[PDB]
């Protein structure tokens, strides 16, 4: 678990401005796995005497060093009990002339279903009978790591599509905010396909609230190093 | 004001001078009531005639009591090792000393040592 | 907490005894002597501990001239009460009321917390004697600490004038 | 002397402004302590400039 | 044992003076003060050994400050309680209740065991005084010993963080 | 929270530091930031023996340092319920020949609608059902910051128009006095169009007032310094 | 400050007399308290009978003990190369000698040389 404390925003912070420095944190993280960020918003909210935070944060990725993937991403459509079938080879666009060595994780494979790899390129997927949602598994195809996600409906007419999930994410609705002692939580999550080496900038814009309800906006930011190996 | 005099805590550091390997910071204890000594001008003066004074160069001492770390070696306190102290008083003084070298060894028991260290300058930090 | 380099009683019992010891709840009573009355100071329920001033005295220097580091040393006593419990072990058996009476708990975490003030604030004392004595179902466990500090002047005023043109003649 | 000129009052320029307070102890984290200081190179040589005054006996 | 540089007085009594004389079928009893009561350690079937602390005191240096070396010193004593037994010799004869008593027996096993639990232990205590004083058919043998230790601070906790990290900067 | 203490002018004997005659106080400050200022006149008003000070203070913002904006702000007006629609491309007047990459900031986007970016600098904008204000949105042409305004009518007549909020501001009604302890609390907001590395400057007048309803003026001088860590 | 007999900076100058290179000026450390000692008058004098003197021609000498800075090789100490000294004392005096030149070199340890050295001419400051 990540604990971060922010600047005060009062003076001696970068000696005023003649330093400046604010070089935006550091969060190293591993692709796969799942890690919590706490900040402690206290040295900024206590002088400002009144009702702590409130539960309107918000945040932003953007990469400043991303290192486009080779292998692309795919999506399919199956109903309810019927079996899914699928290839795995015009998703590697190779420049050029090698060798196709398809793997499945067992780590980061499905997660209502099962699947069966074909020799050449190929995949059934067995749905979890009683079920209906989405499943996603994850494909090595050459090293180069990609997901592939089913759609599994409910036999009536169809389910809509998700998003593709980003390399490095922030759950849509797991952060929280204690106004007793001006923390902030949330999750952050990085892909199986997020390659080492690659940047992201993270943006947090958190307000707080006076006495009667006005505002008071702060905004902090940190790198988000996809490193491997820890 | 002016609270109690006595010292509070006292930081040492073995420099072995052959194979250049480090030890520490380690603390310690004093063994007694007394207190370490020191001498931050390394100029002395002469008394001279009439008023007047040579001045000339000298080494900023050191004399500090401890009690022997049953980890360290009694050789590193007796003058075979470069050693780098600290001490901090009750009113917030700190004299820092970095380079020093163990002059003088006097014949100790094995659990209490008095240690003249001499060094090239010794720096305060007069409390706030 | 006044007096910046010292602790006075009630700071004592309310502080360093409090904090310590959770069968006490809190009753630290500072008293003026430890044998001011035996007959009042023996009704607070037990277990409970108290404190009060020995006698003060000085340690060197102590003339009175407005610059002379006047010297003092305070030596107090702390008293604890704690209730005698026997140990019953059915087949007839008892431990009588002379049995001996643990305290080196009592010593130990008590040094304990003195350590963690005088870390926190830079106030030492020194540890002179320990007696035990017992009445009955009570054990006295007695502590005599002593304690050395300098007195200020606290006159601190302001000063007669403030000086700037003064005069001259050089006949 | 070599690396920079002499501190004018070393009790300002330096500061060891930590964050330690902070850190609770429901967590491990260390090493925020930042340190701040001031910075005026050796003084060097430039412009002499002279002014000679000729005359005789 | 606890306190490695150090005995409690139930673990002298039990280790020091009941592993010695056998004739007291371990009667070693720690009190308080050994003349606290004397109505009812008066009582306990002869012959018994009582040891109790006298007085708890210094030894040079004692200010608490988290490092000076607290040096201690605890004086308590040891005393027998052995029933004095007359001789008599058929002739009509007796010795009387004020007859020399031989102690220099007891102060000899006594040592004894302690110096074997010195080197057993590295513990050793210093030995002060010696009283015999006598009362109807009983003899009280008090021994003062005294030692001295340095007390160990226990808190010995974890330290707030670990330090780590870095970060400098050159401004203006 | 910036915390500052005034110059007494008790005096006026503050050794002034020889060379360094600047008597305004510097203040750091990011875009996007709404932070909180307190100045103690404890030391100025103190003496002045009377009911302390009064709330009818004065602000003034001139500018030191400028760096006009590139982008253009731009205004808009809608009924209630209907959406509007809006072009992005005429708002950058550039003097060279690049692309213009279109971009809202999450950070900055609307408050009381959603606004869905085109192709090529068109958006469309559909304000929240019953609903009748003004909302903004902050655009990010080529990293040029700036903003939109549009304003949604109770479908009747029409709304007023207001006055494009500056780089930096002061809020209306935010501040107060204490004249318990002479203290004064303002409030120190600065848009997202600010530039990083401009200067504005701030002057305030308070009045303390004596015992019998007079007044006593006091004018201090501060220096912002719009900082950015980006 | 007035009344302070003693060094405070003295300053030297190395140039070999084979390879013509330079090196300095590079400040140096008294090695004890001994001080340079000087003689300005190029002129020696000798005791004739009835108040009279031979006036004959001679050098200006100086003495000076400084502690070996460890990146001037030795052998510069020891009269194999020309020196440009110049020193300072408390008082305000500063002695300046150009294209010195050892002579007479002593034995030495390695970290304390005596230089005697001798030019054509001295000249002093004598402090306002």
């Amino acid at each position: 678990m990540y604990f971060f404390s922010v600047d005060p925003r009062n003076g001696a912070s970068k000696s005023g401005d003649v330093c400046g420095s604010c070089c935006c944190e550091s969060i190293s993280a591993r692709p796969g796995e799942v890690n919590g960020v706490m900040v402690s918003y206290a040295a900024w909210s206590a002088p400002l005497r009144g009702h702590g935070l409130t539960n309107k944060t918000t945040f932003e990725i953007d990469g400043v060093s991303v290192t486009p993937p080779k292998v692309s991403n795919a999506f399919g459509r199956t109903k309810v009990g019927v079996v899914f079938e699928g290839t795995l080879s015009d998703l590697f666009p190779n420049p050029e002339g090698e060798q196709v060595e398809y793997e499945i994780s067992e780590l980061n494979g499905p997660s209502n279903g099962v699947v069966e790899l074909g020799a050449n390129g190929a995949f059934t997927y067995t749905p979890g009978a009683l079920f209906t949602g989405v499943d996603r598994f994850w494909f090595s195809i050459n090293g180069n790591i990609g997901e592939y996600v089913i759609s599994v409906d409910p036999t009536t007419s169809e389910l809509p599509q998700p998003p593709f999930t980003t390399p490095v994410y922030v759950p849509a609705a797991r952060r929280s905010v204690d106004p007793r002692t001006h923390v902030l939580k949330f999750v952050l999550g990085v892909s199986p396909a997020a390659i080492p080496g690659d940047v992201y900038r993270l943006t947090v814009r958190q307000v707080a609230i006076d006495c009667d309800g006005n505002e008071f906006v702060h905004i902090s930011c940190y790198d988000i190093s996809i490193g491997s190996c820890g | 004001c002016n609270k109690q005099n006595g010292v509070k805590n006292i930081l040492i550091t073995f420099t072995d001078c052959d194979t250049q390997e480090v030890i520490g910071p380690i603390s310690h204890e004093q063994p007694d009531d007394t207190l370490p000594t020191y001498k931050n001008c390394a100029w002395t003066n002469t008394a001279l005639t009439n008023g007047y004074v040579q001045r000339s160069a000298s080494n900023a001492t050191m004399t500090l009591p401890v009690v022997r770390d049953l980890r360290v070696p009694l050789a590193f306190y007796q003058g075979c090792a470069q050693v780098d102290v600290q001490v901090e008083k009750f009113d917030g003084t700190v004299m820092t000393l970095t380079e020093g070298a163990v002059v003088e060894p006097e014949e100790s028991d094995g659990r209490s040592v008095t240690m003249n260290i001499v060094a090239s300058e010794i720096d305060e930090l007069l409390p706030p | 907490l006044t007096y910046g380099n010292r602790v006075t009683l009630p700071e004592f019992a309310k502080y360093i005894v409090a904090p310590a010891f959770h069968e006490i709840e809190g009753r630290a009573i500072p008293v003026t002597g430890v044998d001011d009355d035996a007959s009042g100071t023996q009704a607070t329920k037990l277990p409970f501990v108290l404190v009060g001033l020995r006698q003060g005295d000085t340690s060197g220097p102590a003339t009175i001239a407005g610059n002379s580091t006047i010297n003092l040393r305070d030596d107090f006593i702390v008293e604890f009460n704690m209730k005698k419990e026997r140990y019953r072990d059915r087949k007839g058996g008892e431990t009588p009321f002379f049995s001996y009476y643990d305290y080196e708990s009592i010593r130990d975490r008590l040094f304990n917390s003195m350590i963690e003030f005088s870390g926190e604030h830079g106030i030492t004392f020194e540890f002179v004697s320990l007696d035990i004595s017992t009445e009955g179902d009570v054990v006295y466990i007695e502590f005599r600490f002593r304690q050395n500090y300098e007195w200020c002047e606290t006159v601190r005023e302001a000063d007669t004038t403030i000086e700037a043109g003064r005069f001259s003649i050089n006949l | 002397g070599t690396l920079f000129s002499e501190f004018d009052n070393i009790n300002e320029d330096i500061q060891l402004l930590t964050d330690f307070e902070v850190q609770p102890k429901c967590v491990g984290q260390p090493g925020i302590f930042h340190l701040n200081m001031r910075y005026r190179p050796p003084v060097r040589g430039a412009r002499i400039n002279v002014n000679m005054a000729p005359a005789l006996f």
